[PDB]
């Protein structure tokens, strides 16, 4: 029974909690990997006295982050547990390929620390740029298991897409059209097309990588007539869009979340924050080469890039006045997931102005690949995506688990938290403007004041993750059991019980069309 | 009275500023005096006394606005604790520094810095607003 | 969406209503009460006899207990409509929360 | 929301001990790799 | 050729609690260890090829 | 012994909003008048100031004086 | 009946902001930690060449 | 090959009208913008007589046979070259 | 036939609180540990 | 070079990266502007207990904040794409200097009229001379004329590197078999500092650049010397 239901499950409220398992544990990795570049930067001189060891912590410290943590959380943890909750469907549509998007993320996983055990690692940062990545300045498996790595976590995300938009478009009550569905299931709809259209671009990508380094061919090599800036457009092409999969499910919960704990029965403005939501995702393809404006760009290219970037701050700022629209007149409910949400919009709200600022094409080439974009990318998606998984986890926990946590201590958690985070990233903002460049396992004496509040400001984190551990511990440990929740006739997904059984919907909603 | 998870599809009560009237009394079974006393409001109920009308309230709802709205002190214990782990963290990187982290390199040195702070101003690192404009080259000090 | 004379109207004609039964005078208040604005007197008076109707004590007690809290800071509001109410208190026999101790925490 | 009083309460002092084991989890493995850094490097 | 989809709808449609993978009989069980043993067989010996490889001989 | 007058009881949250938005707006001009003369001007000053009179030549006789130089003793 | 916060909420206050501030001006003063502040106004110039 | 935008169910006019007003006519008024920017005279060039421009086999048929029917003097030079 | 209900329906027991502490330590522990314990490996092999 | 506790950018030292400096002043006014605007507004929202929790009409207000964002975006794109062709309008140079990125130095190739080229790497903490700053100088400066319009190519021979001088405003990416050209014109004399900014490997934070600008006239007789 134990492997038939967790081995071989098509079940998916089970299939999304092995992806919050899977999810958390990654958190630890992810965050050991941060806190080793803190303290190899938290004093001036070097700490590990290998930079090539160094090079592989971040390298692999961003792969967790964005691979293990974040997209199997937001996607496959709150994707699958909520998306057929709140259309009503009985599971997914394809609820056995669903199981095999999330038993193909440990192996990743796996090739991911075979790469940073063999050899020297990948010390290649998360864009694997050649030649850097190459098999004279990288010989040997570590960069072909980190590829193979990225093509397991890849297929698992497509074939996860596929699932989702597939159960979003065919899976709804016959009477409730898209545009009656909730925003996070819009949010996740959205996040499936752009993994849809933009990993298999990556996919193609890291395969010319691939052989080259391999096969002998020439793709990025330009004593073949290859070009290096070609794998650049081909991550990137994938890699603009990543950062809004990455962000999109986010505000998707964080709709759910400031609409709830205002006490509305809805968000203010649903077909903005679809429209905003739908706006963002078009964009997101069509601005790629901003990652891009240091490599010799004609200067026509680059004023396109420039504009049609910040064109992206209008949808976004509908999102952002219409939360603050939605707790506008609300019966404000001070949870420690309101906190989550409130500390989201603003954190997100700072890290998008430092985008506009970094959209600026002339201004980008003194900011680029110095801390500033550290500074910019973990305020708006760091915490961005780790506020409002934070939010969705405390929100949702009693739904997926029957019991509550402490309030008192997830309010804690959330204050340490709020100050770590600022502690650590604020000042990366001056180090960036001033020079220091990112990728560094050290730097000019001038620069030691604000590395070494960052890296204090990184322990601070490090004490709020060790108390989450201890908060869901208290919760399993005590065994509260919900009761009631209130707006269950707006959150649809709270309405089978707690935890809900293991089938739901067998009986379908009823639901006219009038 | 007692809520039962199996009871999780039924209208249930809550106690809300924004539903004043939840989907159910409070309190569904009735004493004897109990029903004698919902029988007497169904008279003028200025025949009722005040601990009367406080039982027929107590019995429709279980709180009333002001105990729902009650502030606590459960601030104090958050930031309080917050606090805590807070310091608890510099115990953390009072280790670090002991027992992790080396001396840092000699260009550190009072006598190194004072060196090379000279050695900026003689090439006017920032001399317009940053750090050599701050240096007054005329009287050979910092400007006050 | 109309004068405001017109709005409060309709919700009077909508408690008074004679034979308005429980879940239309719950759904009543409960939806009143979402909106921004505290209920005119009148329209209260209005809910208040159709607890007495419904044989509710407890409901009209709530009722007043509501105006209070939507008028949050404005502490002048509750007093004010209290005043407006007396009349009919006193004919219903109904004791505000105050009387009956209800505004302690 | 609203929920039953804890099936199995967990006094202040067994989160003390869940706090600290917890805390402990995670400091002493680490800790005790960089407090041997210099032994690593060396070697 | 003669259709006899019919008699594979009997088969599989048996009250007989098995799931489908299974349900075609004990052929379907020996492929289903064969598969399993393979995978398990061969995922503890990529384990060891990784202890092999993370060590200096390349 | 005196009634108490009827007061405003609708719109009390619009009435909140529209005021502190005005607020809102008002002290965001205030701002940008004090940040403008605070950093922007006071840069566009700075710079001015600097070069007016700033002598190239001599700055760098200072610097050759003072022993920076790698290509000038 | 008072609640935990009652109880032990001015305490817990106390205690941890008198802590917190303590053990980080011990951190940030005692224990050899190089801030490297700006000269300006602190450091002597002395001839280097 | 579909975009990133994603919302069908059962197509119908709400959804038409929702790329109308959310993508079509917000793109309109991005170009008109672009375009309105980039407008302004540019220095017309020296004239040069080529032989393969301002081609004359035939006088046309309206005005004095040697305008051609929608003639800028700003712009557009005779075979001569500009007009005064 | 699965078990249903809170403490059902995950893969790991709590029906014992200390050995849930156990695991949970465990589980968390080995994850946060592994770079620290791959740093040390690289460093050790040159 | 950046200061102990810098907040902003390395002072302007061409006139490029003083219209850089006026444009972020002009950007991070609006930056603080709405940040400030969002967190007073979120404030606003949650400090009273008066409540509207019924349906609340969108399209009124959408207008106000499409267009209100949409006239600040151009105000911001104005002056960006003004600074932005002004760098890149010609300006004749009268000197070009070549730099190729390597793993982990840089060598430098002024082959306009001679062969003069050489390598420029870090100064070794331990070989530091008293005053000299830690990872920044190197052997052999970058020595360059003053005052003039210099083109600068940039190029790699073996993985990236990205050529930088943050006081001047420049960054280029050094891509083998690809020659990327910036120009250079410093307003003053004295030494200006770099690092190289795109990941390169295991030294990539030990490999700096130091430019020396200094009249024609010396730059001249130490190029003859370099010979
Ligand atoms: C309101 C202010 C907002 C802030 C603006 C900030 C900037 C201010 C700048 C000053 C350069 C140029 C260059 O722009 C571009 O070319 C990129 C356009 C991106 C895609 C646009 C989608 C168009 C949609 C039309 C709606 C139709 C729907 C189709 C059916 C869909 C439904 C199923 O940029 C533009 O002019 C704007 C492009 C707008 C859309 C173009 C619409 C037609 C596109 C198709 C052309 C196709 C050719 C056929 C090829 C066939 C092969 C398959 C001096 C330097 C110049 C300054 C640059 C100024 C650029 C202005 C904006 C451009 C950026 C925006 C791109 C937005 C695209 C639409 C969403
Ligand atoms: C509010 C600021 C928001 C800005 C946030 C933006 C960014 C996101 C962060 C979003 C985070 C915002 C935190 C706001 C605290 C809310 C207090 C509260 O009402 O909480 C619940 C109350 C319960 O109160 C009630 O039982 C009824 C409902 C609550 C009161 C609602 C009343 C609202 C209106 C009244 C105000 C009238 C004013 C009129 C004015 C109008 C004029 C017309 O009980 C209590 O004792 C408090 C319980 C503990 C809460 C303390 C949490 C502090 C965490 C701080 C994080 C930083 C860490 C620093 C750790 C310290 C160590 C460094
Ligand atoms: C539904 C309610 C909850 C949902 C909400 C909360 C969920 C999340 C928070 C709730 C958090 C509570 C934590 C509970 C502890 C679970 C421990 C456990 O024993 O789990 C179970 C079985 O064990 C037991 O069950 C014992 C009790 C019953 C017997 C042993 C541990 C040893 C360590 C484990 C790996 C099986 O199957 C499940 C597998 C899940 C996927 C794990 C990811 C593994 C990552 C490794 C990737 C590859 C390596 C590369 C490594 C690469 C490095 C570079
Ligand atoms: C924003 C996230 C929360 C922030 C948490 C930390 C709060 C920081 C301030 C919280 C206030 C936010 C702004 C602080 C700027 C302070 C320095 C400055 O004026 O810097 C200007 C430039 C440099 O320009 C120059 O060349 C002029 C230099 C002038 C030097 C004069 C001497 C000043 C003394 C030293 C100051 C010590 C710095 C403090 C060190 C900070 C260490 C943590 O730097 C920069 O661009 C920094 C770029 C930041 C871009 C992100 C925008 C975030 C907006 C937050 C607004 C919400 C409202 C605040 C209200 C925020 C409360 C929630
Ligand atoms: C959650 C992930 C996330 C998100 C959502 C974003 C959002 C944006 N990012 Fe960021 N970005 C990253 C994650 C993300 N980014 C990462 C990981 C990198 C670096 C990768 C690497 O190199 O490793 C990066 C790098 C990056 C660069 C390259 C910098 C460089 O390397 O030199 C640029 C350049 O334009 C950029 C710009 C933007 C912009 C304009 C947005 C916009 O979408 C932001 C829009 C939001 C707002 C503007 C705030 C809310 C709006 C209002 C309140 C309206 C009013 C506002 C105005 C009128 C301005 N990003
Ligand atoms: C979701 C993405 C994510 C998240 C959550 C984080 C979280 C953190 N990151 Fe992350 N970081 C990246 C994505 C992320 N990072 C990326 C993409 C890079 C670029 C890599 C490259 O340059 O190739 C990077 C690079 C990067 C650097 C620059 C390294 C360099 O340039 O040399 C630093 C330095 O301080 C840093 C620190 C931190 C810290 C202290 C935290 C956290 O400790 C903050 C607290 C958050 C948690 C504790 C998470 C808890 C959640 C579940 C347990 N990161
Ligand atoms: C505004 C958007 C465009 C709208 C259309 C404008 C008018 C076109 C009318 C019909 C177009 C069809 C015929 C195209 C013939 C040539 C016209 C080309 C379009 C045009 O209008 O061209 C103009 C010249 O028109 C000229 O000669 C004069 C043209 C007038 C006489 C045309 C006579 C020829 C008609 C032949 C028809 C044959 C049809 C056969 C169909 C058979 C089907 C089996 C260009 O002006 P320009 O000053 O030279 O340069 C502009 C410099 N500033
Ligand atoms: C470097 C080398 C790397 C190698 C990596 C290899 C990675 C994975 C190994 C793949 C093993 C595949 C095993 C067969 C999977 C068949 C899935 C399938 O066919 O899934 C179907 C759904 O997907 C559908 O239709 C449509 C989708 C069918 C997808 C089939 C499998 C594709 C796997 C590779 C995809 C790569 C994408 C390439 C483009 C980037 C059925 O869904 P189920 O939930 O099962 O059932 C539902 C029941 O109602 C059916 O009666
Ligand atoms: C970034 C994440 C990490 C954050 C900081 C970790 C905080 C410290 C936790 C304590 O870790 C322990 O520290 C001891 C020292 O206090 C080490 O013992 C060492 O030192 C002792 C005293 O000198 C000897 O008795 C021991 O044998 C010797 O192993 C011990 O191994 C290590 O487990
Ligand atoms: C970046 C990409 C080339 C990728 C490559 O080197 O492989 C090129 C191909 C087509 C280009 C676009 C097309 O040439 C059309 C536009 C031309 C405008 O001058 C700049 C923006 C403009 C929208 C271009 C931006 C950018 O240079 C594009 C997108
Ligand atoms: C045996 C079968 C008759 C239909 C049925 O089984 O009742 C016939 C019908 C069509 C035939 C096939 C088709 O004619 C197509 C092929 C033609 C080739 O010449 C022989 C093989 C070939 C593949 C045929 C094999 C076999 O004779 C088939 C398959
Ligand atoms: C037409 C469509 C759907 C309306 C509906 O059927 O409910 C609505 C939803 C969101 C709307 C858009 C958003 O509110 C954002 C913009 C707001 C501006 O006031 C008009 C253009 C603007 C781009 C709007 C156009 C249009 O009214 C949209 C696209
Ligand atoms: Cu060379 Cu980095
Ligand atoms: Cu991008
Ligand atoms: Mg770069
Ligand atoms: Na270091």
């Amino acid at each position: 029974m134990f492997i038939n239901r967790w081995l071989f499950s098509t079940n998916h409220k089970d299939i999304g909690t092995l992806y919050l398992l899977f999810g958390a544990w990654a958190g630890m990795v992810g965050t050991a990997l941060s806190l080793l570049i803190r303290a190899e930067l938290g004093q001036p001189g070097t700490l590990l006295g290998d930079d090539q060891i160094y090079n592989v912590v971040v390298t692999a410290h961003a792969f967790v982050m964005i691979f293990f943590m974040v997209m199997p959380i937001m996607i496959g943890g709150f994707g699958n547990w909520l998306v057929p909750l709140m259309i009503g469907a009985p599971d997914m549509a394809f609820p056995r390929m669903n199981n095999m998007s999330f038993w193909l993320l440990p192996p990743s996983f796996l090739l991911l620390l075979a790469s940073s055990m063999v050899e020297a690692g990948a010390g290649t940062g998360w864009t694997v740029y050649p030649p850097l990545a190459g098999n004279l300045a990288h010989a040997g498996a570590s960069v072909d298991l980190t590829i193979f790595s990225l093509h397991l976590a890849g297929v698992s995300s497509i074939l996860g897409a596929i699932n989702f938009i597939t159960t979003i478009i065919n899976m709804k009550p016959p009477a409730m059209s898209q545009y009656q569905t909730p925003l996070f299931v819009w949010s996740v709809m959205i996040t499936a097309v752009l993994l849809l259209l933009s990993l298999p671009v990556l996919a193609a990508g890291i395969t010319m990588l691939l052989t080259d380094r391999n096969l002998n061919t020439t793709f990025f090599d330009p004593a073949g007539g290859g070009d290096p800036i070609l794998y650049q457009h081909l991550f990137w092409f994938f890699g603009h869009p990543e950062v809004y999969i990455l962000i999109l499910p986010g505000f998707g919960m964080i709709s759910h979340i400031v609409t709830y704990y205002s006490g509305k029965k809805e968000p203010f403005g649903y077909m903005g924050m679809v429209w905003a939501m739908m706006s963002i995702g078009f964009l997101g393809f069509i601005v790629w080469a901003h990652h891009m404006f240091t490599v010799g760009m004609d200067v026509d290219t680059r004023a396109y890039f420039t504009s049609a970037t910040m064109i992206i701050a209008i949808p976004t700022g509908v999102k952002v006045f219409s939360w603050l629209a939605t707790l506008h007149g609300g019966n404000i409910k001070w949870s420690p997931a309101m906190m989550w949400a409130l500390g989201f919009i603003f954190l997100f709200t700072v890290g998008g102005l430092t985008g506009i600022v970094l959209a600026n094409s002339s201004l980008d080439i003194v900011l680029h690949d110095t801390y500033y974009v550290v500074a910019h990318f973990h305020y708006v998606l760091s915490m961005g995506a780790v506020f409002a998984i934070m939010g969705g986890f405390v929100h949702w926990f009693p739904l997926f688990s029957g019991y509550t946590l402490n309030d008192t201590w997830a309010k804690i958690h959330f204050a340490i938290m709020f100050v770590g985070v600022n502690m650590t990233f604020f000042p990366q903002h001056f180090l960036g403007l001033s020079g220091m460049p990112r990728r560094y396992s050290d730097y000019p004496d001038a620069y030691t004041m604000w590395n070494t509040i960052s890296s204090m400001g990184s322990f601070i984190s490090l004490t709020a993750v060790m108390l989450m551990v201890f908060i869901i511990w208290e919760a399993f440990a005590s065994k509260r059991e919900v009761l009631t929740v209130d707006l269950t006739t707006t959150n649809l997904e709270w309405l089978n019980g707690c935890p809900p059984p293991y089938h739901t919907f067998e009986e379908p909603t009823y639901v006219n069309l009038k | 009275s007692v809520v039962k998870s199996e009871d999780y599809a039924l209208p249930s009560y809550v106690d809300r500023r924004d539903y004043p009237l939840p989907d159910v009394a409070h309190v569904k079974n009735l004493s004897a005096s109990q029903k004698a006393l919902k029988e007497k409001e169904k008279a003028s109920w200025s025949s009722l006394s005040i601990d009367e009308k406080v039982e027929l309230y107590r019995l429709k709802f279980k709180e009333s606005f002001a105990e729902m709205n009650r502030s606590t002190n459960e601030w104090k214990t958050v930031v309080g604790a917050a606090m805590f782990f807070i310091g608890f963290t510099a115990l953390l990187l009072i280790w670090e520094k002991h027992y992790v982290y080396g001396p840092i390199p000699h260009t550190f040195e009072e006598e190194w810095v004072a060196k090379q702070t000279k050695r900026m101003l003689d090439m006017k690192v920032a001399p317009i607003q940053g750090f050599s404009a701050k240096w007054d080259y005329d009287k050979n000090e910092w400007k006050k | 969406h109309e004068t405001d004379e017109e709005f409060d109207a309709r919700w009077v004609t909508y408690f008074n209503k004679p034979d308005i039964d429980a879940w239309e005078l719950r759904k009543g208040m409960n939806t009143l009460v979402g909106y921004d604005l505290v209920p005119e007197p009148k329209i209260i008076d209005a809910a208040l006899r159709a607890c007495r109707r419904l044989n509710d004590f407890a409901s009209a007690v709530r009722i007043l207990e509501v105006v209070k809290d939507k008028a949050g800071p404005h502490k002048e509001i509750y007093p004010y409509v209290i005043q407006e109410l007396r009349p009919t208190l006193n004919e219903l026999g109904i004791s505000t929360p105050e009387e009956l101790g209800l505004d302690k925490v | 929301i609203t929920a039953k009083p804890a099936k199995t309460p967990t006094s202040p002092k067994e989160q003390a001990i869940g706090l600290s084991v917890t805390f402990l989890s995670f400091l002493l493995p680490a800790g005790w790799v960089l407090y041997h850094l210099d032994n690593y490097k060396k070697s | 050729f003669e259709n006899r989809v019919a008699e594979k709808q009997k088969l599989f449609q048996e009250d007989n609690g098995l799931p489908v993978h299974l349900k075609g009989g004990a052929t379907d069980n020996i492929l289903y260890r064969v598969t399993m043993t393979l995978c398990l067989g061969g995922t503890l010996y990529s384990l060891y090829c990784l202890g092999w490889a993370s060590f200096p001989h390349k | 012994s005196t009634a108490l007058a009827k007061p405003q009881m609708r719109g009390l949250l619009a009435r909140r909003l529209r005021f502190h938005i005005v607020g809102a707006f008002m002290v965001s001009l205030g701002f940008a008048t004090f940040y403008k003369f605070a950093v922007a001007e006071k840069r566009k000053k700075a710079y001015a100031d600097f070069y007016r009179n700033y002598d190239s030549m001599k700055d760098f006789e200072e610097m050759r004086k003072a022993g920076i130089f790698q290509s000038a003793k | 009946a008072p609640d935990f916060h009652d109880k032990y909420g001015n305490a817990v206050l106390a205690s941890g902001a008198t802590f917190c501030v303590a053990v980080w001006v011990y951190m940030a003063t005692q224990i050899g930690i190089e801030w490297n502040p700006s000269p300006v106004g602190r450091v002597t110039p002395k001839e280097w060449r | 090959a579909s975009a990133a935008k994603g919302d069908h169910g059962g197509t119908g006019a709400r959804t038409w009208r929702f790329l109308t007003f959310g993508l079509a006519l917000p793109s309109v008024a991005l170009c008109t913008l672009n375009s309105w920017l980039h407008s302004g005279h540019r220095e017309r060039p020296a004239f040069i007589p080529y032989h393969h421009l301002r081609i004359r086999t035939k006088p046309f048929s309206w005005g004095d046979g040697n305008h051609t029917f929608f003639h800028n003097p700003r712009v557009n030079p005779l075979p001569t070259g500009y007009e005064k | 036939h699965y078990e249903e209900g809170p403490g059902k329906n995950i893969p790991f027991s709590v029906e014992n609180k200390w050995r849930l502490l156990a695991m949970m330590t465990l589980f968390f522990g080995s994850g946060f540990a592994a770079p620290f314990f791959i740093v040390r490996h690289q460093l050790l092999k040159k | 070079m950046a200061y102990p506790m810098q907040l902003g950018f390395q002072d302007a030292t061409s006139p490029i990266m003083e219209e850089l400096l006026h444009f972020h002043d002009h950007t991070l006014m609006i930056v603080f502007l709405i940040s400030s605007l969002v967190l007073y507004i979120i404030s606003l929202m949650l400090t009273t207990k008066l409540t509207h929790t019924s349906t609340m009409d969108a399209q009124e207000v959408e207008t106000i904040w499409t267009i209100l964002p949409a006239i600040i975006l151009i105000l911001i794109a104005l002056p960006s794409l003004r600074i932005l062709y002004m760098m890149d309008e010609i300006n004749n140079p009268s000197l070009t200097v070549k730099t190729m990125g390597h793993q982990w130095y840089w060598s430098y190739e002024y082959t306009d009229y001679e062969d003069l080229s050489f390598d420029s790497y870090m100064i070794p903490t331990s070989e530091l001379k008293p005053g000299e700053l830690r990872l920044l100088e190197v052997d052999n400066r970058v020595v360059l004329p003053m005052e003039m319009t210099i083109r600068m190519l940039v190029s790699s021979e073996d993985v990236l590197h990205s050529w930088a001088v943050p006081s001047l405003g420049l960054k280029t990416d050094a891509i083998p078999g690809r020659l990327n050209q910036t120009t250079l014109m410093s307003s003053r004399p004295g030494l200006y500092y770099g690092q190289c900014s795109e990941i390169c490997g295991s030294n990539h934070s030990f490999m700096p650049i130091v430019l020396e600008l200094v009249p024609l006239k010396y730059f001249e007789k130490w190029s003859a010397s370099m010979l």
